[PDB]
């Protein structure tokens, strides 16, 4: 038995034994960690973008769950099908068991004068513009357009397959200006239109778009008009304005909403900026080898016209291959992060070794992750951890060679046990430190409502601590062999010539710049650098906290960005979608907030929070009751006093469906009854009906609703729901809001806060068999706003109060400690500020960076802020040139590995890649300013001298 | 003055999973699948159904399949005082047509007159497309052939 005498002793004596355990652990994990989970999927990138546990969430949920759960033979039901069954039996044994006795060529608008259908959001489309910035109104764009899609789409080979027909000879014809042209006037088609016809057609247009404009118009007349052969008079519109729906169609979908303007172009042509095209296929994955063959590595003009918009249902579906496919960009960063690496610790060996452990991280962390911790879910934006690591994982092994350095130079004649005993002294703490605020600021997002953030800081935070454990175990190891054996074992002929000696070059010029250079600067303008500075922070606080903000996510969340805002798939969603008529419709310019009221179900999540696959299961109340008396006076005056509140649109059409219960008892009081097949179900019985009798004519009133009339029930249409064996097991109740919908979070937050206070105020007067019903609408983009809103405050905080705290303990000294928070904070505002001013919402990753940029902040004053401590030096002056001149080096190294890597991802298709990289060079430039110049003049200014300001153990 | 169909015309004059007819097949729905929920049993008094099965499969249609064959009830009626329209198969759990079909899924109906009646079969083929149906095939001299979209 010699088992080493400490911790130091071990790696000095055996680094091989430390290497193979670490070697042996990591090849265990990556086994375990490909062969025992499910891998990640990332067909859907929205996925876990829900926030979970909330009470608005809790009942979204459950309304989802009953929406799931209804239907034949279902859980719920909106009929008494066991009832209906019985019913239609009886009819059977009545009678049916005596009365059942016994047992390609081109479309041709001459020939066929019509598209085989409207145009609609379910088809294909393409947006164009002009090439030459002109109106697209003229015969050589119009034609462009139509080749175009003859070239692109209808060439492709499975196109013959996807497209719509009457008939086997030929496809259906895209609606298009061109093809709108050759009905309005009786050509072949879009290939043989002429200018008079162009010509002509604007003249409709100018004369007819008044009566569009003014609602006159519409889709309707032509229908009759069609079948009639003399005249139409279903409109009071002039009849050259229906002769096809062409104009209504034309306006409503081929061209941009200021084509016609009701301040009207009579001077000159109008300025027809964008126009429409849609294919006769359906959109959707049958679309991606049209895309991928024909667009994808085309160019998008001919010259004449330009597609700057795509709309073929694949958006999502190409995500997965293109986030794929950029992690080419982080393999760069990688070799360049090496390059770097490489001359700084001048050995290949250290520098391969510490990237082995740097991506060694991500592999245990994994393991750690789906294995250990039993994560059932890794969102996409888990593969920015990567970028992450390559850039800040460098950051501890620049302060460890260079530790390593002052110790060899400091002791000569040190045993390598001393040596590596005296390195960790000096570097293990602060190299934890700079790690932890960091993975705690990355932590911190745990307290998120929302699945995919507390996913990502889960993940991300483990591989900086993950590396951290190798920066003190396997990196120390791997120092002690270098020096042990590779000092011995080291184009050849011009590598003194040339290698070495610009080596050796950048070596004293790097060197005599933060030993002489830089403490000269910050020295000799300090007063400069505190009136930039703080100047700087008070702009940065200004743009954050007053003028302008930063502001909650203004896109619906479907409509969600996920690539580079050129794609044309996003500038679709985010420029043309709202340029067209049928596209703003789609989004609800008129539409009122519904206020359905639910009983008889728990509003409840029982799935796992962090699954966004497990949503559980459906609740019944056992406790619930609408068919007591009481229950049945109670749920009627409810509807009767909701319909006295400023909150409900009183519209003059009466819904009988949306408080079942007026609609039964006026059902009940048209019952003339003469015959004793009615008897229960009579007019002459008063409203708060006995039990069994509201139990059965609820039964009867429904199937004859459904006999009787042409309306069906479906799984949000309001009533009773009955079970398998037709008891009511719930309630819905829906009513019409005064509030419309809007993204506007204080608009949808006054309507929630007036609607719900108002009926929990209600509900408290209920009969035991009604009180614990529960509200739900619209308010799944609210419950994420609010959530993004709640949860950056929190981690944000978090993250704060573990930055100064750890400060205190890393440098005994409160005013060293209060001079790193100042240049933390002014860090933070000028770097928040700036991706304000950059157009930045408060979306997803962008407010976990928010978080993240406090943990890193951290790094470079509490470097500095122990080498000021450290200093020998009993002068404030001489404590901050020490500082400087012993840090400067590996902070600008830890700096700008961050800063390269972030770099590297501006090429990238995929947003979430560009904006981490972004953030990764902003912060680590406005963090190594603040750290460099502005905390180190504080410190030559009022830095303490002595014992001032030392905190006692 | 609307014209009968001939023995084996189908009106969208192309094969049934067209876009521009019923559309592509989706898969066989069985009552343990969730797509079950969907199919609706229609309980109209102007049909008269002949379910071999005796398990009622013949009234489980979907929502789409059920308004276009109420809208032809009422036509048949219309066009013969005291005819009704006849139902021979709605959703088919048999497997008795084919190893792909719209009955599996409840998107398609096989259909006679009241009084099985065959030389009024080709016009009850023309009354089921004025009613609606998105194909309708004169598949036999025992019934007409109808179809639906999905919803
Ligand atoms: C555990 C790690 C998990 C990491 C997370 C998951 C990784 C998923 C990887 C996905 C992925 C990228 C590989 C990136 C490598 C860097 C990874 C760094 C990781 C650091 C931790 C695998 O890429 C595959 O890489 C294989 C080699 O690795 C290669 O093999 C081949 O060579 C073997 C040897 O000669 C040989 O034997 C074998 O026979 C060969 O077939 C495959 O053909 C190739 O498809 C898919 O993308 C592929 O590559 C490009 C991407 O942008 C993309 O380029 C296109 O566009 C460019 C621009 O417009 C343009 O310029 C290019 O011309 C154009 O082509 C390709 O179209 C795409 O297909
Ligand atoms: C889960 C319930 C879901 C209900 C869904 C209803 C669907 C619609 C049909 C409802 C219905 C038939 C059903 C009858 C059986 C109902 C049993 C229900 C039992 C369970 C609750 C109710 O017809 C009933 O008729 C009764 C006799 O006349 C009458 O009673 C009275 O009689 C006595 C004093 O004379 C006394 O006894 C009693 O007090 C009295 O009031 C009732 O008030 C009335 O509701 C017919 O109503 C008509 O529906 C039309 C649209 O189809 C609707 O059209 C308009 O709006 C459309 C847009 O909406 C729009 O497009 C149209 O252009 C537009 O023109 C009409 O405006 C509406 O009138
Ligand atoms: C690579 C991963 C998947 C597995 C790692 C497990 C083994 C291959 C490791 C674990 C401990 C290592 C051993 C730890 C200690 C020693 C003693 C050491 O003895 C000496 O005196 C040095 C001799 C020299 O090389 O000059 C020689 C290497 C050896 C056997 C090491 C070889 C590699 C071992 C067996
Ligand atoms: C377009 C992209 C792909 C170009 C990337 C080029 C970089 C990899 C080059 C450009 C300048 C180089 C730097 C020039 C000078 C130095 C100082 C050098 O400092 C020392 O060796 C330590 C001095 C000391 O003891 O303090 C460390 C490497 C570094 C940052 C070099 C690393 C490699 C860099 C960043
Ligand atoms: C970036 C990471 C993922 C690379 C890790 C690759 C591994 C397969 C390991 C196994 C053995 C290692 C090698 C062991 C010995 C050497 C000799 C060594 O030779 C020198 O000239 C050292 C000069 C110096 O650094 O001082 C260079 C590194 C290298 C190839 C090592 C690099 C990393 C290797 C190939
Ligand atoms: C090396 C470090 C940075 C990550 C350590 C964990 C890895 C072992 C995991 C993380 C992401 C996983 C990848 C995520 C996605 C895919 C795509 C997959 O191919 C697909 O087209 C199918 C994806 C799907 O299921 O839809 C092949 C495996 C692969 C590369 C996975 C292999 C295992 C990976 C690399
Ligand atoms: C995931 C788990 C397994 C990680 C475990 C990490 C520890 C094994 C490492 C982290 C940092 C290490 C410490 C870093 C610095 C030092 C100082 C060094 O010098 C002294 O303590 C001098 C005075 C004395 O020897 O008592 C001795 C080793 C020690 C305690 C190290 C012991 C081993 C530690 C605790
Ligand atoms: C421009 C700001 C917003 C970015 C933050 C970094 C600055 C603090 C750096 C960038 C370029 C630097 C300047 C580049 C060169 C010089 C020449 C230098 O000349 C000398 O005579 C001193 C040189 C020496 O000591 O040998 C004086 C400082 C100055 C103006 C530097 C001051 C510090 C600057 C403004
Ligand atoms: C962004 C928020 C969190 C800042 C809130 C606190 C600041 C307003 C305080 C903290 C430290 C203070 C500074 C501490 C040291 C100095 C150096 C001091 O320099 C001199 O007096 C130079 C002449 C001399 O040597 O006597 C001038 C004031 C100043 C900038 C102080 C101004 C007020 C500061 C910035
Ligand atoms: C404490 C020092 C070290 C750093 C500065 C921290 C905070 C003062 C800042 C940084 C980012 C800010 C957040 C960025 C974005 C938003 C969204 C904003 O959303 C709204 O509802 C605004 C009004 C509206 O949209 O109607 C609410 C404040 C909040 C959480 C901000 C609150 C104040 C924060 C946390
Ligand atoms: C020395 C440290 C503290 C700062 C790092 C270097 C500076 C040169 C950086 C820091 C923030 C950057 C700014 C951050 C944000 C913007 C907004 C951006 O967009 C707009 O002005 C238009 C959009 C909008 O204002 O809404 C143009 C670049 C600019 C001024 C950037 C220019 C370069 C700046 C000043
Ligand atoms: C915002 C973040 C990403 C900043 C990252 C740190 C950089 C500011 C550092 C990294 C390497 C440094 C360079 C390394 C070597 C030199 C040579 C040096 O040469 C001399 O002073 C000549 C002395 C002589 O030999 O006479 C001048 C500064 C410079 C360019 C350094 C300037 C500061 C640099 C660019
Ligand atoms: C950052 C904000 C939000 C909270 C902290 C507010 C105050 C408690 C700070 C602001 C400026 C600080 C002062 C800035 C400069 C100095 C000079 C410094 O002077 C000495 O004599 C040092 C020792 C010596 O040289 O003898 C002693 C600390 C003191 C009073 C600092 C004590 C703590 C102060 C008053
Ligand atoms: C107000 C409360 C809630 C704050 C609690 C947390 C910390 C901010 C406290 C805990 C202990 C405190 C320290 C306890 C003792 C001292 C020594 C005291 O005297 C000296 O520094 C001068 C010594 C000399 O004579 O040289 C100045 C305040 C200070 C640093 C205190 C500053 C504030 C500290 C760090
Ligand atoms: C400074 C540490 C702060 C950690 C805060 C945090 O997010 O904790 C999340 C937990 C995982 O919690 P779960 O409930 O998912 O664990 C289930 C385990 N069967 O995971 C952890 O606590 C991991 C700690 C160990 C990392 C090496
Ligand atoms: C265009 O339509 C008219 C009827 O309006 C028809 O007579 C004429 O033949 C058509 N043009 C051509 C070239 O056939
Ligand atoms: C696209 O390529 C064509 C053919 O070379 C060319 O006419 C057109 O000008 C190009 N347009 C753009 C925007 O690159
Ligand atoms: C209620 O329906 C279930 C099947 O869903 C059945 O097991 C139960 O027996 C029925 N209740 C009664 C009282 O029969
Ligand atoms: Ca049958
Ligand atoms: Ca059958
Ligand atoms: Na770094
Ligand atoms: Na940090």
């Amino acid at each position: 038995f010699k088992f080493p005498r400490s911790y130091a002793a071990l790696l000095a004596d055996w680094p091989v034994v430390v290497l193979g355990m670490c070697t042996l652990l990591i090849v265990v994990c990556a086994l375990v960690g490909v062969l025992v989970p499910e891998l990640p999927d990332f067909s859907d990138p929205l996925l876990g973008f829900e926030p979970r546990g909330t009470t608005i969430g809790q009942r979204l949920v459950t309304w989802n769950n009953m929406m799931r759960n209804t239907g034949y033979k279902a859980t719920l039901a909106n009929y008494p099908y066991k009832y209906a069954e019985e019913q239609a039996r009886s009819h059977r044994d009545d009678r049916w068991s005596d009365d059942h006795h016994e047992r390609e060529v081109d479309w041709n608008f001459q020939k066929d004068s019509f598209f085989c259908d409207v145009p609609s959001d379910g088809y294909s489309r393409v947006v164009f513009a002009s090439a030459g910035g002109e109106t697209l109104w003229n015969l050589p764009a119009i034609k462009s357009m139509c080749d175009v899609d003859n070239s692109r789409i209808r060439s492709h080979p499975q196109f013959s397959d996807l497209c719509q027909r009457t008939t086997a000879v030929s496809c259906c014809p895209s609606w298009t200006l061109g093809n709108y042209i050759a009905i309005l006037n009786n050509r072949s088609s879009c290939q043989k239109i002429v200018e008079r016809d162009v010509s002509h057609t604007l003249k409709l247009l100018r004369t007819c778009a008044k009566h569009y404009q003014n609602g006159t118009l519409g889709p309707d007349c032509w229908d009759k008009a069609a079948r009639r052969k003399d005249q139409l008079k279903c409109t009071n519109v002039p009849r050259k304005c229906t002769k096809y729906n062409a104009v209504y169609q034309i306006l409503h979908y081929l061209v941009d909403k200021d084509f016609m303007t009701p301040k009207t172009a009579d001077y000159a042509v109008p300025a027809l900026k964008y126009s429409m095209l849609f294919s006769p296929t359906e959109k959707g994955e049958s679309m991606m080898n049209i895309y991928l063959d024909n667009f994808e590595n085309w160019n998008s003009s001919d010259g004449i016209t330009t597609v700057t918009g795509i709309e073929f249902g694949i958006k999502h579906s190409l995500f997965q291959d293109y986030l794929l496919m950029d992690t080419v960009y982080p393999a760069i960063a990688i070799a360049i992060v090496l390059l770097i690496m490489c001359v700084y610790t001048k050995s290949m060996f250290i520098t391969l070794m510490t990237m082995f452990a740097i991506i060694s991280s991500l592999i245990v962390s994994y393991f750690l992750y789906r294995v250990v911790f039993n994560f059932e879910f890794f969102p996409f934006m888990n593969l920015t951890a990567l970028i992450i690591l390559v850039g800040i994982g460098a950051d501890d092994a620049f302060v460890l060679c260079d530790v390593w350095n002052y110790t060899k130079f400091d002791k000569p004649r040190a045993e390598t046990s001393e040596a590596v005993s005296v390195t960790l002294q000096h570097a293990a703490l602060s190299m934890f430190v700079t790690s932890f605020t960091t993975a705690a600021a990355f932590y911190a997002n745990y307290v998120s409502n929302i699945t995919a953030i507390r996913c990502f800081g889960v993940y991300a935070g483990t591989a900086i601590l993950v590396n951290y454990v190798l920066m003190v175990t396997w990196l120390p190891a791997v120092i002690v062999l270098h020096e042990r054996y590779l000092l011995n074992i080291f184009c050849w002929a011009v590598l003194c010539q040339k290698c070495r000696r610009v080596l050796f070059a950048v070596s004293e010029a790097s060197r005599i710049f933060f030993e002489k250079v830089l403490p000269c600067i910050v020295i000799k303008f300090r007063y400069l650098w505190l009136i930039w500075f703080l100047a700087l922070t008070v702009g940065g606080a200004y743009i954050v906290c007053v003028n302008p903000k930063m502001k909650l996510p203004s896109l619906e969340l479907s409509e969600f960005q996920v690539f580079r805002s050129s794609h044309p798939f996003e500038r679709y969603d985010a420029e043309f979608k709202k340029l067209f008529m049928f596209e703003r419709v789609h989004h609800g310019e008129e539409l009122h907030m519904p206020i359905t009221v639910i009983w008889g179900v728990s509003p409840e999540d029982s799935g796992d929070p962090l699954n966004p696959k497990s949503k559980g299961e459906l609740t019944l109340d056992s406790t619930f009751n609408i068919a007591s008396p009481a229950s049945q006076a109670w749920i009627l005056h409810f509807c009767q006093k909701l319909r006295n509140q400023t909150f409900f649109h009183q519209t003059e059409q009466q819904d009988f469906t949306s408080c079942f219960i007026e609609t039964f008892k006026q059902w009940m009081e048209n019952q003339d009854c003469d015959e004793p097949a009615l008897y229960p179900c009579c007019s002459h019985c008063s409203f708060p009906y006995k039990q069994e009798v509201f139990e059965l004519c609820i039964k009867k009133a429904i199937m004859e609703l459904d006999r009787s009339t042409g309306y069906h029930l479906n799984n949000k249409t309001p009533g009773p729901r009955f079970d398998i064996n037709d008891t009511i097991r719930a309630v819905v109740l829906e009513f019409q809001s005064t509030f419309l919908f809007t993204l506007a979070y204080e608009k949808m937050q006054q309507f929630y806060k007036e609607v719900d206070s108002w009926i929990s105020h209600e509900l408290s007067s209920a009969p035991e068999g009604l009180s614990r019903g529960w509200f739900v609408s619209n308010l799944e983009f609210y419950d994420l706003q609010d959530s993004l809103s709640d949860g950056t405050l929190i981690a944000m905080g978090l993250s704060v109060a573990v930055a100064f705290s750890v400060m205190l303990l890393t440098t005994w000294n409160i005013i060293i400690s209060l001079y790193a928070i100042v240049s933390i904070a002014g860090t933070i505002f000028v770097t928040v500020g700036s991706l304000v001013l950059l157009g930045w919402e408060l979306n997803v990753l962008e407010s976990v960076t928010i978080s993240v940029a406090v943990g890193l902040s951290v790094d470079f004053a509490v470097h500095y802020g122990v080498a000021y401590r450290l200093a020998p030096d009993p002068d404030r002056e001489g404590k901050v040139i020490f500082s400087l001149s012993r840090m400067g080096s590996a902070i600008a190294m830890a700096a700008l590995t961050t800063f390269v890597a972030g770099a590297m991802m501006m090429p990238s298709t995929v947003l979430a890649y560009t904006q981490l990289g972004t953030f990764m060079m902003l912060v680590m430039c406005v963090s190594w300013a603040f750290a460099t110049f502005f905390f180190q003049c504080l410190c030559r200014c009022l830095g303490p001298q002595g014992t001032c300001g030392q905190i006692p153990f | 003055k609307l014209t009968p169909l001939a023995y084996k015309q189908f009106i969208p004059n192309v094969a049934e999973k067209t876009l521009g007819a019923s559309g592509r097949y989706e898969g066989k729905i069985t009552r343990n699948s969730e797509r079950f929920k969907e199919l609706t049993p229609n309980y109209n008094p102007d049909i008269i159904f002949k379910d071999e099965e005796n398990t009622g499969a013949d009234r489980l249609m979907t929502q789409r399949c059920k308004d276009k064959l109420n809208a032809l009830a009422i036509s048949v009626m219309n066009q013969w005082p005291g005819v009704k329209l006849r139902v021979t198969e709605g959703w088919d759990e048999d497997g008795h047509h084919s190893e792909e079909s719209l009955h599996y899924e409840g998107r398609a109906v096989d259909i006679t007159t009241s009084d099985r009646d065959r030389s009024k079969y080709g016009m009850l083929a023309r009354l089921a497309v004025e009613a609606g149906f998105d194909w309708v095939y004169y598949e036999s001299k025992a019934h007409i052939h109808c179809s639906v979209k999905a919803e």
